[PDB]
Parts: structure tokens; sequence; C-alpha cells
């Protein structure tokens, strides 16, 4: 969010079928990590609930 | 009141198969016994030909207002939001803008969406800010 | 109180409250099997990552848009 | 190791000879499997403009996004059983 | 017993194959790119194949 | 060698198996050494075939090629001419994998005769796994045909309760269907005078004569892969038939009929096929819809299952109809995952319920994850899977095949997104009624799952995840043999 | 059937009838002080009308009072948590206590 | 070891106790099956039948085979997909587009230099990965022209 850094760990692929192509990959952008604060802050304290 | 769900038949003829008015097993009293207590079914009790749709694993039957009456309630309450919003529309009378809509430079920043020359942009140019 | 029949109902998650005797013994190597892949989750990782903003420099797409022109 | 493909067309060989014409048909679908190949790489370099323009992504990835959607149409399998059996003069 | 017949099993199978897999990566690069199974045979090539094909076809015909 | 291997020792094998048991019959009473343990020794012989069978494949699968277009591996036996490619190669596998778990399936719940059921499950997989590797259409007829005897006898002898009935529906319906495809397979020999799959793929014929052909073959195609409305005989057979009779029923024969698209119709009729993939649509989008809702309704355990069955195959007729890569490799990705999601079932619901409580009736089974929680766990398990969740081989068939469709075709075939909806509507009403509430009062707490019937388990869900895991395997060895099917000219 | 009055069976049936009555009531009412007005008032009803000899007199009463009842009941009745149609009923029930027969499959 | 004395001890213990319904070293082999003379047999069958007469799911006759036959030949399968060095046609199809940018532009030098340095495991990775390689000149070279032949191989047009 604040230093403008993006990840991106790309496991292997999936589908290979002609043009379409989908990997196993996983990114954190400014959004998916706006939303990993919400889901993994809550869903710890509600385990520890 | 007690109504049974739809699509139950009033009479059917199997041959020799029992004849037996359909009751609905989800609403018999949780608190008398029963040798199944989960269904709430005794042992050897003979089955409607349609008894998988008049039991506990059917779907939920509610019998509070008749199906009628539910439609009347649902469409109304609706209804109602139809003639609000409708009289506003034909009424008109929801604000007009305080200020113009918000203008954009270089040619409504045509090149900045997408745009190559000069004989497309206004297919995607924003609002021109044909006032600097 | 009642009877959990445990002779017998051995799901994988115990059932009814189960614990073994040696559960402490367990523990640690279980936690350990946590801490075994969590550090080795971790130069993964680090090895296999990439930041997708910086490998191409902006000098390099201004030839691309120009060469597919 | 890496085969060559036998560039053959329909066009010039007698399908009695059933040697020849398995090589226009083989001839036929790698070429295909190329523009495929090709246009996979092109879309890569779509996506690196994307990410890395941000905001100006309409603008620094303007021809690459119009090239991409020009040969998606084409730059698909279609087979050889639609060249073989029809013929486009006619 | 977490040792037992069960547990282990899986991560017999999930190390050997690390094991193998990591195996196989580096017999590539002493073996010019030729996989740990190239010991088992060859992959046909389109030069041996093409001759029972005519053959096949001569006949049929 | 393949073939030829393929035959001597299964003959050699069925022979072996029969001069043992025989020998004693004579004049006298007989109680020899082989009959004891219920013939152990016997049914010991019959598993080991079972396994060589697959070790004979791999023999000649190291040598497959998949850059190669066109027919390897081709030999002549038996003045016939065989020969593999990339599709054909992995339904082989699929059949004599089936193979080893059709018979230890059976293993100690039948009555006797342990002898012939085993030579019969391995010579129908023989059949079977010939009927992809033939290069003709009077041979794959005859290889497609020649499963009735042995399947007949073995419903009829083995089967439930309606096993006359099983057996006087898969005799009838799987024979005058067929009969029709022999039409238009001697129609091919009379016009060409050739049935050689490479000599028939060259030819045009005329429109007309392309209707009548294609009328002809899909008549025999919709009753073996089961179509609206002529899948009356199915549910039928899969509720009486013999464990493992239901096991290569389901994950084999039913495949039978979409490679029989690929080698029948497409090539050979292509014209023809485009004008009909239209209603074909028509008549798997019905029967996708129908089968699911009629499912919704059973009450035998093993019925249900049967119905599934059909509403899978409806998608993967649908996939391979349309005329891209994707439909195709996803229709035959699902042929692949569904050949072990479907037999898993049946494990699960007639040969471990069916083994321990002897009825098939859905109102005795409930609250079954209280006593039996191993079993639970597979049938949740199994029950995802047979519903295209995302990790499982089968979401990869179902999302490329509806994918594929709505490519063809747009406006109708978007209804085989419907396949995901109806799909979890029957299966998850039965899992979660089995594994749901108290247990029931009509049954009696039993063994879970035993270690024999877990290795069945685990095995039919092995393969079915890394398929959806890493699905490349199958596509690397489909991507040059699929795109010799499509048919369309762009100018 | 016929209703005999000061028979045993017929006094249980007013009897269920007070509990539909009192009930229904406190589903309404959420205030203690307004409730025992209430309820105080319904068992006067209840007791007005205890003095009856005469069968069809009372079973118009009957009709009445279900009457009174039905468009009455409350949409949302109060429920014991543990008591079928509550919020913990069947939860954790205890497994049934009895001997795992082997089969030898 | 066939041991037909074994037996009449199994036949002697039961016969002081001839009551029904009311070990471990006995093991055959190929030979008693086959070789052996029925009556020898014979007396077998009494002994092992009513032996399990007088009583978990293990030991079947199977595990010796799946285990040792069927499991093997799943590694052996799974195996093969996993280090075989078979080539599929998309595969090959990426090595033959880079193979014809070589003899199409060998007058490029710089193009030459990223394929040169390139190895061959990375050839199937072209553009955004997690390996520090420079591809830029390949994906430009690619994007400004066509290196395909399939108009090539069709003569005929409308
Ligand atoms: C479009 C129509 C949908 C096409 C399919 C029609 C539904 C077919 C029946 C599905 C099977 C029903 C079932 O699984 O059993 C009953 C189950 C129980 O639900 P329920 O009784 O409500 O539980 C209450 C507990 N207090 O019932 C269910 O939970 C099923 C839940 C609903 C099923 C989805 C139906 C689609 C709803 C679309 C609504 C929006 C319409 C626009
Ligand atoms: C049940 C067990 C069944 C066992 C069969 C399963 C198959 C085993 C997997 C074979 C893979 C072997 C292997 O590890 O290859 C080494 C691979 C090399 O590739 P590399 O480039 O270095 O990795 C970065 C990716 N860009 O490097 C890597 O693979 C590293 C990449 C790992 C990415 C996956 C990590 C997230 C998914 C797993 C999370 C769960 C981990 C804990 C599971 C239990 C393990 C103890
Ligand atoms: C002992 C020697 C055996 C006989 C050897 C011989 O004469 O060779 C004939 C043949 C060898 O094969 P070959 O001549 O090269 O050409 C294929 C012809 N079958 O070998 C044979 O023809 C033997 C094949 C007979 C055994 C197969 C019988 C088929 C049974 C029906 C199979 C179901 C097919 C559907
Ligand atoms: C639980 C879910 C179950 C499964 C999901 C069910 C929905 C899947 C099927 C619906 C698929 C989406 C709807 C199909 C139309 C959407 C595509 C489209 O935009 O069609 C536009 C196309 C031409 O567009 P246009 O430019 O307007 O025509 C003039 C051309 N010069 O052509 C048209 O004009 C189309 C006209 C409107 C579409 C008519 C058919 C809609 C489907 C009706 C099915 C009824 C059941
Ligand atoms: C009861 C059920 C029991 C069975 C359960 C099985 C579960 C096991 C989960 C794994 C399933 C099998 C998938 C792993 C085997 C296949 C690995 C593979 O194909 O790797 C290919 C990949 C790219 O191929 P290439 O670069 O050309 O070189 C490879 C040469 N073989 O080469 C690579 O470099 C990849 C290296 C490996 C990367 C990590 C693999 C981890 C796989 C598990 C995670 C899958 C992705 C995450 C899914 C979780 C949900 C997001
Ligand atoms: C992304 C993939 C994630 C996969 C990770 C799996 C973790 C969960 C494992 C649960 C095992 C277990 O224990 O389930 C079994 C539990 C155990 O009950 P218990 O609480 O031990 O009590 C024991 C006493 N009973 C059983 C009387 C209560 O009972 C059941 O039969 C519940 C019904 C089946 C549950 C199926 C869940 C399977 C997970 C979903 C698979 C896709
Ligand atoms: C991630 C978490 C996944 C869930 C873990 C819980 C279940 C584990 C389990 O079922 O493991 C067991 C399995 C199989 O072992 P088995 O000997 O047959 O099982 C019997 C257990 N005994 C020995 C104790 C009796 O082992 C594995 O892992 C197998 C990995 C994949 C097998 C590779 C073959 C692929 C061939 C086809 C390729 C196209
Ligand atoms: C340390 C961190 C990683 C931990 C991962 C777990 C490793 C241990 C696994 C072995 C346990 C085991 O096999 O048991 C787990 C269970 C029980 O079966 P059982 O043990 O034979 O039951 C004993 C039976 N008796 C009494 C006859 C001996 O298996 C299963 O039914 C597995 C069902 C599938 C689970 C979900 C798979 C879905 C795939 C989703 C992800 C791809
Ligand atoms: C790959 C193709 C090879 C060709 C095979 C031809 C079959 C002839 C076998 C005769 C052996 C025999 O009569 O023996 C009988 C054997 C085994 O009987 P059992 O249980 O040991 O004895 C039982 C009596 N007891 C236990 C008291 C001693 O059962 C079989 O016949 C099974 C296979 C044939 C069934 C279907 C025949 C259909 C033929 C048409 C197929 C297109």
């Amino acid at each position: 969010i604040f230093n403008e850094i993006e990840y991106t760990y790309n496991i292997m692929n999936w589908l290979n079928v002609e043009y379409l192509v989908v990997d196993w990959s996983f990114t954190i952008d400014k959004l998916s990590v706006s939303m990993l604060v919400p889901v993994v802050t809550v869903s710890f304290l509600v385990h520890l609930y | 009141k007690s109504f049974l769900p739809h699509f139950i038949p009033k009479n059917y003829s199997y041959g020799d198969y029992p004849r037996l008015k359909p009751e609905n097993l989800q609403k018999r009293d949780p608190y008398l016994k029963y040798d199944d207590q989960a269904n709430k079914r005794n042992f050897n009790e003979p089955l409607h030909p349609q008894q998988d749709d008049l039991d506990m694993w059917a779907p939920d039957h509610f019998d509070f207002v008749q199906d009628s009456i539910a439609l009347k309630w649902f469409g109304t309450f609706f209804g109602v939001l139809a003639v609000f919003s409708s009289v506003i529309y034909i009424g008109g009378l929801y604000p007009e803008k305080p200020a113009n809509p918000r203008n954009y430079p270089f040619s409504g920043l045509a090149k900045d969406l997408g745009a190559s020359s000069e004989e497309d942009t206004l297919l995607y140019a924003a609002k021109i800010d044909k006032s600097i | 109180h009642h009877i959990h029949t445990p002779s017998y109902i051995k799901p994988p998650t115990g059932g009814w409250n189960f614990t073994p005797a040696n559960w402490k013994q367990n523990t640690v190597l279980v936690l350990v099997g946590f801490t075994a892949c969590c550090v080795g989750l971790y130069k993964l990782g680090e090895a296999g990552s990439y930041n997708p903003k910086l490998k191409y420099k902006e000098e390099e797409l201004s030839r691309w848009n120009q060469s597919a022109k | 190791d890496h085969v060559r493909s036998p560039n053959v067309s329909f066009d010039d060989i007698d399908y009695n000879n059933s040697q020849d014409l398995h090589n226009a048909q083989e001839s036929l679908l790698r070429e295909q499997w190329i523009r495929v190949s090709a246009l996979k790489v092109c879309r890569k370099a779509l996506e690196s403009c994307y990410k890395t323009s941000g905001p100006n992504h309409y603008e620094d990835c303007r021809e690459i996004a119009e090239k991409y959607l020009n040969m998606l149409p084409d730059h698909r399998i279609q087979g050889f059983l639609g060249y073989q059996k029809n013929d486009p003069s006619k | 017993n977490i040792f037992n017949k069960w547990n282990v099993t899986p991560f017999v199978w999930l190390f050997a194959t690390v094991g193998i897999f990591q195996w196989d990566k580096s017999h590539r690069e002493s073996h010019d790119g030729k996989g740990i199974l190239d010991f088992l045979g060859e992959i046909k090539v389109k030069e041996s194949l093409d001759t029972y094909f005519k053959e096949y076809q001569t006949k049929v015909a | 060698m393949l073939v030829q291997n393929l035959i001597i020792f299964n003959i050699i094998g069925i022979v072996l198996l029969v001069l043992l048991n025989n020998n004693n019959n004579g004049i006298l009473n007989k109680k020899s050494l082989l009959t004891i343990k219920n013939e152990l020794k016997l049914k010991q012989i019959g598993l080991i075939i079972s396994i060589i069978n697959i070790l004979i494949i791999i023999e000649n699968w190291i040598g497959f090629n998949s850059n190669y277009y066109g027919f390897q591996n081709i030999e002549r036996f038996l003045n016939i001419y065989w020969g593999i490619d990339g599709i054909s190669l992995l339904l082989v596998l699929l059949t004599l994998i089936l193979g080893p778990i059709a018979i230890l399936s059976n293993w100690k719940n039948l009555k006797g005769y342990y002898t012939y059921y085993v030579i019969s499950i391995n010579m129908l997989v023989i059949l079977m796994a010939l009927n992809f590797i033939c290069l003709d259409l009077v041979s794959f007829y005859i290889l497609f045909e020649s499963t009735l005897a042995p399947l007949f006898l073995l419903i009829g002898i083995y089967g439930a309760n309606n096993k006359n009935k099983a057996a006087y529906y898969v005799l009838i319906y799987t024979l005058a269907s067929s009969l029709f495809m022999l039409l238009s397979i001697v129609i091919y020999y009379i016009i060409i005078n050739s049935t050689d799959y490479i000599y028939i793929n060259n030819i045009i014929l005329s429109i007309n004569l392309q209707s009548l052909l294609f009328i002809g073959i899909i008549i025999g195609i919709a009753v073996k892969t089961p179509l609206m409305p002529v899948h009356t005989w199915l549910p039928t057979v899969h509720s009486e038939s013999p464990l493992g009779g239901s096991i290569l029923l389901a994950g084999v024969i039913l495949k039978l009929a979409i490679y029989g698209v690929i080698r029948l119709l497409l090539p050979n009729l292509s014209e023809i096929s485009m004008m009909f993939t239209p209603i074909i649509y028509i008549i798997s989008i019905l029967t996708l819809i129908y089968s699911s809702l009629i499912t919704l309704k059973q009450t035998d355990l093993k019925v249900i299952i049967a119905y599934s069955s059909i509403s899978h195959l409806a998608v993967c007729m649908i996939g391979i109809f349309a005329n891209n890569l994707i439909g195709i490799n996803g229709s035959l990705i699902l042929c692949l995952a569904h050949g072990f999601v479907s037999p898993a079932l049946f494990i699960l619901v007639g040969g471990i319920l069916y083994d321990r409580y002897h009825n098939r009736l859905i109102n005795y089974y409930q609250g079954l994850s209280t006593f039996m929680p191993i079993f639970s766990i597979y049938l949740v398990v199994f029950s995802f899977c047979n519903t295209g969740t995302p990790l499982s081989g089968n979401f990869v068939g179902e999302f490329l095949s509806i994918t594929g469709a709505v490519i063809r075709h747009p406006i109708i075939g978007s209804l085989t997104a419907a396949s995901v909806l109806l799909s979890a509507c029957y299966q998850m009403k039965l899992t979660n009624r089995l594994t749901g509430s108290v247990f029931s009062q009509y049954l009696h707490i039993t063994n879970d799952v035993t270690n024999r019937e877990i290795f069945l388990l685990n095995w039919l869900l092995i393969p079915t995840i890394i398929i959806g895991i890493y699905p490349s395997f199958v596509t690397n060895i489909l991507n040059l043999a699929s795109s010799t099917l499509i048919y369309s000219v762009l100018i | 059937k016929a209703v005999v009055p000061f028979s045993e069976a017929n006094k249980k049936y007013v009897s269920s009838l007070y509990r539909k009555s009192l009930r229904t009531a406190h589903d309404w009412i959420n205030k203690t002080e307004f409730y025992r007005v209430k309820a105080s008032e319904i068992r006067s009803r209840f007791d007005a009308n205890k003095h009856i000899n005469d069968p069809n007199e009372l079973k118009v009463i009957f009709k009445e009072t279900e009457a009174l009842l039905e468009d009455y009941a409350h949409p949302d009745p109060i429920i014991p948590p543990c008591r079928p149609g509550g919020s913990k009923f069947e939860r954790n029930i205890p497994p049934r206590v009895e001997a795992r027969i082997p089969i030898d499959v | 070891a066939f041991n037909l004395q074994l037996e009449k001890e199994i036949r002697s213990k039961i016969d002081s106790l001839p009551k029904l319904n009311n070990v471990t070293n006995r093991k055959l082999s190929l030979t008693d099956y086959l070789f052996q003379n029925a009556a020898n047999q014979a007396l077998y069958v009494d002994n092992e039948a009513d032996l399990k007469e007088l009583d978990e799911n293990e030991n079947e006759g199977w595990e010796k085979i799946m285990y040792v036959g069927f499991v093997p030949t799943m590694i052996l399968i799974f195996a093969i997909v996993l280090f075989k060095d078979d080539k599929s046609i998309d595969e090959w199809a990426m090595d033959e587009l880079l193979l014809r940018l070589k003899e199409k532009n060998l007058s490029d030098v710089e193009l030459i230099d990223e394929l040169d340095k390139l190895s061959k495991s990375h050839v199937g990775k072209i553009g955004a990965s997690e390996i520090n390689k420079r591809d830029a000149v390949i994906i430009e070279r690619i994007l400004n022209g066509e290196y395909d032949q399939l108009s090539g191989l069709k003569k005929k047009e409308l």
C-alpha cells in the first residue's frame, strides 16, 4: 500500500488448451491486500474467540 | 391454517396399493412419542405414493397465510415503491445538477482513454473541456 | 455419563472430546511439522516470487507499441 | 530432436498419394499451432504493459491491444478437413 | 502412534516424489536435457513411423 | 506386439484358469484344494492378469510420440490393421486400469462361481480395450457388439432381484440400435469398397447420403451414451447388475460412445456433423436438464447414481460436438474424470452399503456420519468431485465443455451452464440426507469401510485430483490428436 | 363430536384452550406488568362462561375460541431452546448405545 | 511344506472335541494345489473349512498382489507423465517460432544475442516470470512481423 510494490508467485500451469492458458498464479496488488486485512485479521480473532 | 402443499393429488389409484389421505409429516406434533422420533414416523406406517414430498426431508412448508395472500402483500409492497418511484419520474421532482458535469482537458483525455488518432476521439473521449 | 463407543469409532479428528494419553509428545512432533513447513514455505516464497511491475522497463514497452504499429 | 515441418500444400499434390496427403495435413496443422504460439507471445507483451503502465495502460498499450484483438479470431486451431475438402477458388 | 501405518504413507510418497523430481532435474544437466526415464527407451520418430503408415495405406488400397 | 501380446496372453490366461478349475469334475464328487477359501487361488490369477494387461500397454506407451500426427504402433493381426493415436491411448489406459478394480470390488460378495466371474471381467475389459485400437468401421463394430455375450450372461447370472429384466434390456437395447450402426457401416463398404478409417476420412459424400449415414450411426451412439429418449436401459441395468458389471458398464462402456463420435462422425461425415450439431445440442441440453430433474424423485440408491451418469455424459456429448479444441479436450478429460468418480460412487452406494444391509432404498439410511465416519468422508469427497468442484478433474472437463459449447453456439450452448447447478441438486441432496440427522433407526451399527474398500476408494480418488490440479498430463497427449477433428474454412 | 360438560375429557379441552390463550398473549406482550393485566382478563373471559350445562351452546364457543386464537396467533412464537422448535433442539445428540455386530464383508 | 501329519494333529485335536460351532503354522505352496493327489488333498479341505467354523477383514489374499503389482504400476504411469521426453505439439510450436526468428533474422545481431545466451530450459516461460532473463528483443521481434506460412500453404483464394 505504501511502497507501491507487487508480489506474484506462479506455482505452475493449470490449463493449456491452445490459446486459453491459465496458471496457478497468485498476486497481491493493492486490492488483494486491501481484502487480506479484513479477512485474516478478523478470522484470527474469530479462531481466538 | 393447516393446508397441504401444492401439487399433492386429491385422488390416486395405483392398483392394489392402499389408498390414504395425504398427511404432511412435518406438521405432526413434535412432543408425541414416535418409533422414529427424528422423522416423526412410527414403524410400518403406510406411505403416500408421493410421501417423499410430505416428510421432514422435503422443502419446508409454511402455512401461516394462504399462498395467494402472500402474493398480494408481496406485490403490494413493491407496488407501493413503484408509485413512489413513478411519481418522481412522472413529476420530475428530483433536483437538477448544481454544477456542470465534470470536464477534462487535452480533448477530454481522448488519447489517455485509449484513442490513437483524432478521427475517432469522440469514441474514446470523456466530457470535453472546451472552456480552457 | 454417556458412552462414546470409542473402541471402534476412530475418525481422524478424534470424536467426542478425544485426547490421547501421549498428547504432549505428539504435539511437539506436530509443532515441529508446522515450524518445518512454515520455514520451508518462506524459502520458496522468496525464491520463486517476483515483482510484476519491474520486469520490463518503459523504454522496452515503447518499442513494442510502435513495432505492432 | 526439433522436427522440421514438411511445408506442403493441398493444392500441389495428388490425394491418391496418401503419403503426400498426410504431409499436407500435417503441414497445415503445424503452421496453425505456430500462430497460437505467436498469439500467446503477443498476449504476454500486453500483460507486461498493462501491469507496468497502470493508469497509462490505455496509451502505452494501444497497438498491442489493437493487434491482439485482430489476431484473436484467426489465430486458433482450425484443422485441415476444412481446406482439404473445400476449394476456395471455385 | 503418530507414526503408524496410515499417517506415514502420504509422506513417503510426498518426500520420494520431491527427491526424484530434484534428481531428474539434475540428471538433465549432465545428460544433455534427457530425462531420468531415458533408459527405458526412445521416442518414435517420424521417419520410422512413416514407413509403417505407407505400407498400411498401400495394403489398404 | 501390442494386440498380439494382448490377445495371446489373455487367451492363454483364460485357458489356464479353465484347466485348473474343471479338472476335478469327472464322475466323482470332488473336494479339491483350489475350492478352499472361495476359489481364492483362482481369483488371484484373475487379479494378476488384470495387472499384467496394464503392463503390456505401458511397454508401448513409452514409445508413443506426442509430436507425431497419425496413428502409431500400427500392426496387422488377424487381417485387421490396428494402431494408436493420442485420443485412443488414454481411453485404453482407463479401460485396463478398471480391470483390477472391477475384480477387486467383487472379492467376497458373490455366492459362488468366482472363476466364471473373473474370466468374464477380464474378457469384457479386453474387448473394450481392443475397441479403441482398431482401424476400420467393421472391426470397430465387431468389438462394439461382442461385449454383449459376456455382459448379458454376467448380469443374468450374478444380478439382483430383477436380473432377468436387466439382462433382457442391455441385450436388446444395445443390439436393436447398434444394428442401425451396422447399416451405415455396410453402406460405407458398398460405395467406397473399404471401411478403413484413413481411407474413408478423405472421401466426401453427397449431403443427402451424409444425412442417412449420420442418422444410422448416431442412433447407435445415442443408446450407448444414453441420450433421452432412449436412456431407459441404463438406470434399470445399473440397479440390477453385479457391482463389477456396474463399474465397467459406467466406467468404460459409455465412453465407447464418445469415442464413436471421434472415429465415425467428425472426420468422414464432417459436413453433416455441422448440420446436426444444433440438433445434437437440443437433445443433449434436454437430456442434461431432464435427467437432473428426474433424479430428484428417485428412491433406489443405485438408480440415483445411474441418472447422475446420464447428466455428465450429456455434457460430454455437448463438448465433443463443439467445433473447437476447448470443447473437444474438455469432453475427453471429463470422460476420463467421470471414468473414476462414477465407479467410486457405485462402490459407496452399491458396494459398501449394499454389502452390509442388502437394501437399496434411500429411506433406511440417514445419519451415517455417526457410526461410519470414514464412509462419510469419501461420500462427501466424491459428492463434490461428481459435481465439478474446481479442484477435481470433473470441473476441468465440465468448464471446458461448457466453454466450448458457448464458443460453438453462444445462445443455446450457454444452457450447458445449468449443469453446474443441477448436478449439485440431486447429488448434494443424496449426500446431505445420508450423513445428516441422527443415525437411522432401521440400520444396525456395523463395521466402517474395510481396508480393501479403502484401497478401491483411494485409487479412484487419486487419479481424479491429479487431473484436476494438473490436467496438462492428459492435454499434452490430446492436443495434436484432437486438432485433427476440427472442420472450418476461414477466409 | 358431542361435548359433555363436567366430564374429565371436556375439562382438559378447556385446559388446552387456556394454554393456547395465555402463551399467545405472552408471545405478543413482552412486558410482565402488561402481560399479567391481559392474562387476568383472559381468565375472566375463561371463567365467566365456566358454568354451561348444554352441549350445543358449548360447541359454538369451541368454534369461536379456535377462531380467536387463529387470527391472534403470533408469527414467531417464543420457544425454549432445547424444546422442539427451539434454537438448540437436537444439537449434540448423544450417540446410540448398541453393540457393533461385525460382518465378514 | 504340506506336512500331511500336521493335518492329522488338527484332525486329532478336533476329533477329541467333536462338538462344533461351540494354527498359525499352516501354509501351502503352489505344488500342493496341482502335484498333490486327491486323498491327501481330501483331508486338508475339512481342516481348513471347519477351522473357521469355531470362530477383522485383513489378509484377504489381495494385499500381496495389489500393493506389490498394482501400486507400482501406477507409479510407473505417474513417472511417465512426469519425466518423459515427449514433446507436445504446442511446446514444439514455441521452439519453432523462435527457430524461425534465428533463420529469418540472421542479420540482426542483438536478437541472436538473446537467443544465444538463453538456456533451453527457460524456453517455455518467455515474458513475465521469476527468471531473471532478458527477452524484450525476442518479444519485440515477433510483434513487428509474422513468422508463419499459413497463407503460404493456401494457393487458392475467392
Ligand atoms: C486422496 C487424494 C490423494 C492425492 C492428492 C494429490 C494432491 C497433490 C497435489 C499435487 C497434484 C499433482 C500436481 C504435481 C505434479 C505435477 C507437477 C508438474 O506438472 O509441474 C510442471 C511444472 C511446469 O512444467 P515444466 O516447467 O515444463 O517442467 C516440469 C518437468 N516435469 O514444473 C514445475 O516447475 C512445477 C514445480 C512444482 C510446483 C509445486 C507443485 C505443487 C502442487 C500442489 C499445489 C497445486 C497448486 C495449488 C493448488 C491449491 C489451491 C490453490
Ligand atoms: C481445500 C481442501 C481441504 C481439505 C482438508 C480436509 C480437512 C477436513 C477433514 C475432515 C475429516 C473428519 O474428521 O471428518 C469426519 C468427521 C469426524 O467427526 P469428529 O468431529 O472427529 O467426531 C467424530 C464422531 N462423529 C463422526 C460421530 C461426529 O465426521 C464425519 O464423518 C463428518 C461428515 C463428513 C465430513 C467430510 C469433510 C471432508 C472435508 C472436505 C473435503 C473437500
Ligand atoms: C503436516 C501438515 C500436512 C498434513 C496433511 C495430512 C497428512 C496425513 C494424511 C493421511 C491420513 C489418512 O490417511 O487418514 C485420513 C482419512 C481416514 O482414512 P484412514 O486413515 O484409512 O482411516 C482409517 C481406517 N481404518 C480404521 C480402517 C484403518 O483418509 C481419508 O479417508 C482421506 C479422504 C480424502 C481427504 C480429502 C481429499 C481432498 C483433496 C483436497 C486437496 C487436494
Ligand atoms: C478373448 C476371447 C477368447 C474366447 C473365449 C471363448 C469362451 C469359451 C470359454 C469356454 C470355457 C468353459 O466352458 O469353461 C467354463 C468357464 C469357467 O467355469 P468355472 O466357474 O471354472 O466352472 C464352473 C463349474 N464348477 C465351478 C462347478 C466347476 O467359464 C466360461 O466359459 C466363461 C467365459 C465364457 C462366457 C461367455 C461366452 C460367450 C461367447 C461369445 C463371445 C463373443
